[PDB]
């Protein structure tokens, strides 16, 4: 099956190179193969097939929960524990989502290596390049919060960054 | 001698009395459904059951949720050019630098 | 011999109530924090034309 | 779809079949050994055909099949890496485990638990192939542990021989030494990659650093018994035959050399780490060879060969060849397994007899024995055109063109001619002369059996060396052009080993006698290794267990600091306040005192 | 929660109306169906966790904490049944109550949702347990291990009762939600030192931590078996449960104060283990394992990393069933040579065969062999503790040697050798043991199939 996405999984193009034999004697692999698909492929297709029929008979749907925005712990007011709850609530959902998406990340650089093989030095550098950017990304915002991470550490060390960076810009540029 | 204490008794064997002793009581009867109970309880419901119930207990850690969200996030990241990592979780225009 | 049953296996119903009993109890505990019912920003939604509480 | 991945996984499930059934009446009565070395034959089929359509495309695949769980950024899946290393290695370990277990129906006949033998076997089999087919760290310390408490349980067959225990728990002490640098070496890649997987670690990895490796040579020196860890695997033959046969010489301790094999990219990219194995690899091979050359226990000669051949593939590993050692690997699993064997034969031909001293006359007495095991020393030794010339001879060409440690490389060549030094001890002492067994002749070694068990594994040292060889694809640039005294470097020190070693033992029937050499006790003893590492540390650790942390520390202080003293303190007080003797007249006074004092101290 | 309290306060009346031979076998029935009931506290969510009411509220922490006392109960009660045979009807129903009251308090303690309720409830654990030690032990040491458990525990706990009401008066509220949610940092002064001091130090010594341990073994080796089961199975997690709650409030502050916790239990890790090589008695040995397992899971929760409380929950849960089958497998050696000199009986792999598969497995659980959650949790730890330092890696290598060691060596000395001549008295195992030691170790495995459950709120 190719139920998933393939701009979000990318593959390249496969290029199988024709069999062309130089010699008289008989392929054993290529026979292994055809007894495989007579024993083995045929009746798991024939069985897939009767499963998929008895599937289609009745068919439900699932759906993907759709959460909406709320008013993030920057617009929360101090000893505000509702509009709080909610800002945290939203940025451990946050959290979540790009934990998943740097594990996406990973999985393309672990897909491209194998299957570049003996190339992947210099093949499989534009996902080493994607997932240092990403990683880099990852590790400044959730950087070392601890355990009890929060929003407002979260805040707390975003402030501390951009101070950091202000301060350098005009020293440099001053 | 110090107390007319009683001597100290030989311990009682079960299977002397009951060759079929599954060791839970002396009494036969109680005996063998004390281990029937425990044994269909314990193993068969319990485990069977509870294992099976939190195999397919609901996703409500919400992993195939953050999956999805997240190869949503990535194809409109990358189809539009932008990073697919903010650079800060908050916004700087909200975010109010003391100066 | 029915009430020799009833009179020894009768203490075979007091957890089961028991736990009858804790359920009511969470449900009506339950029933004391709707302050915030269909108040959410979340979860704010219209209610269905057949529907009065969003949740019980 | 593919029937490589199919295949693949299909021997694995077959060879976890009958492990299901051991809870049946097929386990309980005494059909068991047959079944599973027939499922074990069925399973060394299905591991051919992937073989076959490897050596045709070099088709390469890995299968991440169960999720088990995400830690946040790092997913830990159930994931094989069906390659070229994989491929090859399982034919040859399911061939070997397949002749071993046909000999060990021959063998433990008369033991009333061989059923259960044969399920720890098969056991000890599955975790040596989930061990080769791991993706991941986890899943490699997975095997790594199962093999290890395999070896564990098998050494210790029968529970009631202290030498038995005490070798096993010696075999678990240096194996968990080996843990603790794997599990060094997976917190570091850990740390430094967000990844366990090889392909991640592979990719982030471009220049591997000295902690990790160091962790990685530390749990394959462990694993294969090198210099300073090495008295385990002599010591883990007080098991039966069949399992030095199967576990350890053949399959078991190329576990290191083969966790090596496996971070080769990373081996490459560091020096000092290559450097550091070639030196622990050269001293292992040496020291191994020249405790083998004078030992009277045959099983203890073939044990110390076994560790002399892992130092050679360490060597190997060192000079950055990892595809030379793991050629090396099959064909010493191949002829290492026929040597055992023979020796079992003729260990069990004999009455448990295990002494060369009492060995005798079994070049006539016992000739397809004798055969195999000529064949076998000539393939160990490197006969030009055996299984053993194949890779004993690349690797030695190899060394001799390379940049490497000299002491190294002269160390090499006298272990090489130590190898044939013991391997005509073994044949001298054991088959050549006259008699000297007890009258009571017993020999009888016409089981069908054993012969077609040493049979299949004698076709294998002749024949698989070539087929090998000739079937892969060139992982390495050859060395063609050397100088003539280089390119028969081996069989030059073959060749004056064995002479030197028949000198020796012909000189034996000299009517002269005289006290051994210092040498010679040093080399006997092996080298004094087990008797100082294993009386010394051993003591002080379980001295100071007792008298420092138990009795000083856990006994005395502790509780003397915090229970004892507040105890004593509070007895003091108590004793001190009720001492009253109820007089009216002191107690009054002591009111006055105190309304003085509050009258008087108190504003 | 209460669908889960009511029952236990409905256990108590059922004991005390049923028949005099039914007792075991309606407690046994009802605690098993408790159990299954609690089973259905493992949904947690994954942000925020289940509030039912004011009062109590259940967390990924707390379920496997719930669950494992709910599955525990039953299986001591079998061990009672054991141990237990010619006691009068009256004393056996106030074991059963007993036990029955420690299960109702752990379970409040683990769902309570404010420090003070939940110091309330820890606090009253200790009536039960020192009540069945010293009324049911065996030796004469008993009373003395009663007294040092009860003293250890309270002088360690009356200045957190104090600092948990400072606390109170100062910030607002006790709750744990809003303590959490209205968390601010702890400057480094004296007092703050002192607060951090009182509140750490309470729960280290319910830990236990390393120099401050000694009550562990005077209290495991002289309780029966039920009273050895829950000490070290769950008893001595509400050290930990209270450490991963209390430190929501004590940071900074712990950035600087961990050190001498952390050196101390390392040290310790290593010299509980030392001792373990050389102990004379099987209960001593397993009681010190449990002292360095514990000491691990203060060096989690001390460096407090994501990667070090999911390690410190999963080594919590898969310590507590090991624990709790040594133990059991131990009483069933005693029981049967009424000695615990381990070098007293030998042989017992030739004299009972299931037995010895028993002890093979659960030292093997031991020992952390993968992928057991054993050597999850410890492999997470580890792995942390590396991040944290690069010596750590050092002290847990030698640790791991150690605790390997001391485990094949106590498998090896009661189960392998020759069987001591002179002891004929050696029946064959009982249905109701091989079921105990079975129903210790499949969920174990179970949980090693599904580790998700067990690895805490930041998973
Ligand atoms: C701290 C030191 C650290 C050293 C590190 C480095 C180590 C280097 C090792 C070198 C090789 C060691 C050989 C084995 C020594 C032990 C022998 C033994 O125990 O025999 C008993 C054992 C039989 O015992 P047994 O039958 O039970 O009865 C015992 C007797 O009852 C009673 O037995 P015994 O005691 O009467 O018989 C022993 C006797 C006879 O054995 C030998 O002679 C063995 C060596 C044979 C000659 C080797 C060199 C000659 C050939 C090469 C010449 C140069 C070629 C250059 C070119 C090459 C390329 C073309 O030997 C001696 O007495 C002394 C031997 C000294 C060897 C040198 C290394 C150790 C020196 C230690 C210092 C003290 C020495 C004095 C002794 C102690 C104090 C009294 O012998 C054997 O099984 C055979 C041993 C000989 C095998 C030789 C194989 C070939 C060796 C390498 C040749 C060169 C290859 C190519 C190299 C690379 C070229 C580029
Ligand atoms: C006595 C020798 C000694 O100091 O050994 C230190 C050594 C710990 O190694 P360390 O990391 O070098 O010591 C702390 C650093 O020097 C400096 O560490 P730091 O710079 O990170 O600052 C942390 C320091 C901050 O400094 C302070 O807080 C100083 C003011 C302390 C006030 C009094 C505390 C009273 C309660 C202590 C526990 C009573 C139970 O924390 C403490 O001083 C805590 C003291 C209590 C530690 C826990 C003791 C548990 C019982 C041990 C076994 C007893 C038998 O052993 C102990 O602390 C236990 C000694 C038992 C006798
Ligand atoms: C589950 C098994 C739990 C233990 C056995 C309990 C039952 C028992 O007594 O069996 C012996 C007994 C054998 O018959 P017998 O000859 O009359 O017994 C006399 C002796 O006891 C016979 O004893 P024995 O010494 O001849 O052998 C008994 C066997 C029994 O011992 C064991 O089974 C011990 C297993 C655990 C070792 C310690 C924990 C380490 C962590 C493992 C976690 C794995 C979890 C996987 C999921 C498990 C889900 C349940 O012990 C061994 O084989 C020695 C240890 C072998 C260790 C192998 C390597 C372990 C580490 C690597 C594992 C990797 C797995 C995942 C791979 C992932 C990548 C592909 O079994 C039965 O009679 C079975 C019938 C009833 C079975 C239950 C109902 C089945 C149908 C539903
Ligand atoms: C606060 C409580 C202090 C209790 C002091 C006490 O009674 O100590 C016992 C001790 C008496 O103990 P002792 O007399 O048994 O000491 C004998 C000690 N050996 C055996 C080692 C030689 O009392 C004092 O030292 C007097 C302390 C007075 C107050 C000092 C301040
Ligand atoms: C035969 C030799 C056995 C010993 C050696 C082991 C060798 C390997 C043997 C492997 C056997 C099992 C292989 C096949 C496993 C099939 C079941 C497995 O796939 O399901 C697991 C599930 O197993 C259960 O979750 C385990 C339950 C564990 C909890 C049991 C508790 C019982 C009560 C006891 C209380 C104890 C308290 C302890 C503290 C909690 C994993 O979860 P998951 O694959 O995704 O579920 C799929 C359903 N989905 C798709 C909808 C998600
Ligand atoms: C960092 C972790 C620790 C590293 C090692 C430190 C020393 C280890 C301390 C060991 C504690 C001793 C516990 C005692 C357990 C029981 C001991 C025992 O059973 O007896 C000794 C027992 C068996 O005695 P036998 O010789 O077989 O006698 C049989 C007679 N028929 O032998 C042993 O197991 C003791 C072995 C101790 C190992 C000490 C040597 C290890 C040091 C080498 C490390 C260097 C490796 C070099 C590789 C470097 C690669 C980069
Ligand atoms: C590219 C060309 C080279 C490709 C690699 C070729 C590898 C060739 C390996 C051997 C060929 C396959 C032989 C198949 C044997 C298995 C057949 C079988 O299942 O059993 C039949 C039959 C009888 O088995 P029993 O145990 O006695 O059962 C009796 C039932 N009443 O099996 C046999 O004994 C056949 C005899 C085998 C002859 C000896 C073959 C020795 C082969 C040496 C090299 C093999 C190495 C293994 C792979 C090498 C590459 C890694
Ligand atoms: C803190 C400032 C306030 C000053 C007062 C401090 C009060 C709190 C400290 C006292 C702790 C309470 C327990 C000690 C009370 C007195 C104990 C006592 O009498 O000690 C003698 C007592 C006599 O026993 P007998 O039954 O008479 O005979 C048998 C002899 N084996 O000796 C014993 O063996 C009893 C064992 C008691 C030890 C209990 C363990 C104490 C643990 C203290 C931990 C540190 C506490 C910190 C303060
Ligand atoms: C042990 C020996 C040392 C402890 C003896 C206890 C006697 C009290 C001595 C320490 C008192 C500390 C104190 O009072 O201040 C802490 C502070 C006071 O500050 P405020 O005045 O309210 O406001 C700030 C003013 N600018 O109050 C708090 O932080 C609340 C918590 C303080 C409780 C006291 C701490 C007790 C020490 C804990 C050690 C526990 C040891 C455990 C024993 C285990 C035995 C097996």
């Amino acid at each position: 099956p190719d139920s998933w996405d393939k701009d979000v999984y990318p593959e390249p193009p496969r290029r199988t190179p024709a069999p062309a034999p130089q010699t008289s004697l008989p392929n054993p692999v290529t026979y292994l193969t055809k007894i495989f698909d007579l024993l083995v492929d045929r009746p798991v297709t024939l069985a897939r097939e009767f499963i998929e029929q008895q599937h289609a008979k009745n068919r439900y749907y699932y759906y993907h929960r759709e959460f909406r925005r709320v008013p993030d712990i920057t617009e929360c007011e101090e000893k505000d524990i509702l509009c709080m709850f909610e800002a945290e609530m939203q940025w451990r959902r946050d959290y979540k989502v790009d934990q998943e998406i740097v594990n996406i990340i990973q999985e393309r650089l672990k897909a491209c290596q194998q299957r570049e093989g003996e190339s992947y030095r210099q093949n499989c550098a534009k996902e080493l390049e994607q997932f240092t950017q990403v990683s880099k990304a990852f590790q400044d915002r959730y950087s070392d919060l601890g355990a009890h991470y929060s929003a407002r550490k979260c805040l707390a060390k975003q402030k501390q960054r951009m101070l950091a960076e202000r301060k350098a810009a005009k020293e440099a540029a001053a | 001698i110090r107390l007319q204490e009683d001597p100290d008794p030989e311990d009682e064997n079960l299977y002397e009395k009951n060759p079929d002793s599954h060791g839970y009581d002396k009494d036969p009867i109680v005996d063998l459904w004390n281990m029937r109970v425990v044994f269909f309880f314990g193993f068969s419901i319990v485990l069977v059951l509870g294992s099976t119930f939190v195999a397919y207990l609901p996703d409500y850690r919400m992993q195939e949720w953050a999956r999805r969200e997240a190869e949503r996030l990535v194809k409109y990241r990358e189809a539009n050019g932008l990073p697919l990592m903010e650079s800060n979780c908050f916004d700087p225009n909200k975010i109010q630098l003391p100066e | 011999n029915v009430l020799q049953i009833v009179r020894d296996h009768w203490v075979h119903i007091l957890v089961p109530v028991g736990f009858v009993f804790g359920c009511y109890l969470d449900r009506r505990s339950d029933e004391k924090l709707t302050a915030f019912r269909n108040k959410s920003l979340l979860f704010k939604r219209e209610l269905r034309p057949n529907e009065e509480v969003t949740w019980k | 779809m593919n029937p490589f991945a199919s295949l693949t996984l299909t021997t694995l499930t077959i060879l976890t079949i009958p492990i299901m059934m051991s809870n049946s009446n097929i386990y309980k009565t005494n059909l068991y050994p047959n079944y599973v070395k027939t499922t074990v034959s069925y399973a060394f089929t299905l591991s051919l055909v992937p073989l076959l359509m490897f050596m045709h495309t070099g088709q390469e695949m890995i299968i991440s099949n169960w999720h088990w769980m995400t830690l946040q950024t790092v997913e830990l899946s159930l994931s094989f890496k069906m390659d070229y290393f994989s491929v090859m290695f399982i034919p040859v370990a399911l061939f070997v485990t397949w002749s071993i277990m046909e000999f060990s129906m021959w063998y433990m006949h008369s033991d009333p638990f061989i059923n259960r033998f044969f399920k720890y076997l098969l056991l000890f089999l599955i975790t040596m192939m989930i061990l080769v087919t791991a993706n991941n760290l986890f899943q490699l310390f997975i095997g790594w542990e199962g093999v290890g408490i395999m070896s564990f349980l098998l050494i210790g067959w029968w529970h009631g021989r202290t030498d038995a225990n005490t070798a096993a728990l010696q075999a678990i002490l240096y194996n968990r030494i080996g843990d603790i640098g794997f599990v060094l070496s997976m917190a570091w890649f850990l740390t430094h990659s967000n990844a366990w997987d090889l392909q991640q670690i592979f990719m982030l990895n471009n220049e591997c650093p000295n902690m990790p490796l160091i962790g990685l040579l530390l749990a394959a020196a462990g694993k294969s018994a090198q210099f300073g860890l090495h008295p385990w695997l002599p010591s883990a033959m007080e098991g039966p035959t069949p399992v030095s046969a199967l576990l350890h010489s053949s399959t078991m301790v190329v576990a290191g050399v083969f966790l090596l094999i496996r971070f080769y990219p990373l081996m490459e990219t560091n020096k000092l780490v290559q450097t550091m194995t070639l030196c622990l690899g050269a001293i292992t091979t040496l020291f191994t060879a020249l405790c083998a050359i004078t030992q009277n226990d045959i099983k203890k000669i073939v044990a110390f060969s076994t560790s002399s051949q892992l130092g050679l593939m360490m060597v190997t590993i060192g000079i950055n060849q990892p595809h030379l050692a793991f050629l090396h690997i099959c064909m010493h699993a191949f002829f290492k397994a026929m040597l055992f064997m023979c020796s079992g034969s003729i260990i069990h031909s004999l009455n448990d007899e295990q002494d060369i001293r009492k060995m005798g006359g079994l070049y006539k007495a016992m000739p397809f024995t004798t055969t195999a095991l000529i064949i076998g020393s000539l393939a160990l030794t490197g006969m030009p055109y055996l299984t053993g010339f194949y890779s004993k001879d690349l690797i030695i060409e190899a060394v001799n063109m390379s940049y490497t440690n000299a002491w190294a490389l002269l160390m090499t060549l006298i272990a090489t001619s130590l190898t044939a030094a013991y391997s005509t001890r073994i044949i001298f002492f054991a088959f050549l002369g006259k008699p000297r067994f007890p009258p009571l002749v017993l020999i009888n070694e016409n089981n069908p059996l054993l012969i077609n068990s040493i049979k299949r594994l004698l076709i294998g040292s002749i024949f698989a060396g070539f087929i090998i060889s000739n079937n892969i694809p060139p992982m390495t640039v050859p060395n063609t052009t050397m100088p003539l005294y280089m390119k028969m470097t081996a069989l030059i020190v073959t060749i004056m080993g064995f002479m030197l070693a028949l000198e020796l033992n012909n000189t034996t029937y000299y009517l002269k006698f005289k006290y051994p050499s210092q040498t010679y006790k040093f080399s006997n003893m092996l080298g004094y290794y087990p008797s100082i590492m294993h009386r010394l540390p051993t003591y002080h650790n379980l001295s100071m267990s007792q008298k420092s942390a138990s009795s000083l520390l856990d006994l005395i202080w502790l509780e003397t600091i915090l229970p004892k003293t507040t105890s004593f303190i509070q007895m003091k007080m108590s004793i001190m306040v009720s001492n009253q003797k109820g007089l009216i007249k002191l107690y009054f006074l002591s009111f006055l005192i105190t309304i003085m004092i509050s009258m008087t101290l108190f504003n | 929660m209460l669908k889960i309290i009511i029952p236990t306060t409905m256990l108590l009346p059922m004991t005390w109306m049923s028949k005099h031979n039914m007792i075991w076998i309606n407690a046994t029935v009802h605690s098993l169906l408790i159990s299954l009931i609690s089973l259905s506290l493992l949904n947690q969510l994954g942000e925020n966790s289940l509030n039912f009411s004011l009062t109590f509220f259940s967390d990924s922490l707390s379920a496997p904490l719930l669950v494992l006392t709910t599955w525990l109960l039953p299986l001591m009660l079998m061990a009672s049944q054991s141990h237990l045979s010619k006691e009068t009807t009256t004393r056996k129903k106030l074991y059963i109550t007993m036990l029955i009251l420690l299960q109702l308090f752990l379970i409040m303690t683990f769902t309570a949702t404010e420090l003070i309720l939940f110091y309330i409830l820890f606090e009253a654990t200790l009536v039960p347990t020192l009540i069945i030690i010293t009324r049911w032990g065996n030796q004469t040491e008993r009373l003395n291990a009663g007294l040092y458990f009860l003293f250890y525990t309270l002088a360690g706990s009356l200045p957190l009762l104090v600092a948990l009401v400072y606390i109170q008066n100062t910030t607002g509220s006790l709750n744990f939600l809003i303590i959490h949610y209205w968390s601010h940092p702890l400057s480094n002064s004296w007092s703050n030192i002192f607060m951090w001091l009182a509140c750490i130090m309470a729960f280290m010594v319910k830990m236990p931590l390393y120099g401050l341990h000694l009550w562990l073994p005077k209290a495991h080796v002289e309780a029966p078996i039920a009273g050895s089961m829950v000490l070290a199975a769950v008893l001595l997690k509400l050290g930990g449960y209270g450490m991963m709650r209390i430190t929501t409030i004590l940071n900074p502050l712990t950035n600087y104060m961990a050190y001498p916790f952390l050196m101390l239990s390392m040290w310790g890790m290593i010299m509980t283990s030392s001792i373990c090589l050389r102990q004379t008695d099987l209960k001593s040995l397993i009681a010190y394992s449990s002292v360095s397992h514990m000491a691990l899971v203060i060096v989690a929760i001390m460096i407090q990393t994501p990667w070090s409380f999911m390690g410190a929950t999963a080594l919590m849960i898969a310590h507590g069933l090991t624990s709790s089958m040594l133990f059991c497998l131990a009483n069933t050696n005693y029981e049967r040579v009424h000695s615990r000199t381990m070098i007293l009986a030998r042989g017992l792999q030739t004299l009972l065969p299931l037995m010895a598969t028993w002890w093979l497995v659960a030292s093997l659980t031991n020992l952390a062999l993968p992928p057991s959650i054993n050597l999850i949790g410890e492999l997470f730890i580890i792995t942390a503790s590396f991040s944290w330092s690069n010596i750590t890696i050092i002290l847990m290598g030698m640790n791991m040697m150690i605790t390997a060691l001391y485990s094949l060596y106590m498998l090896i000395t009661t189960q392998r050798g020759k069987y001591t001549h002179h002891i004929n008295n050696i029946k064959p195992s009982f249905t109701r043991e091989n079921a105990l030691m079975a129903l210790h170790i499949l969920p174990l495995l179970l949980l090693t199939l599904n580790p998700k459950m067990i690895l805490g709120p930041l998973y």
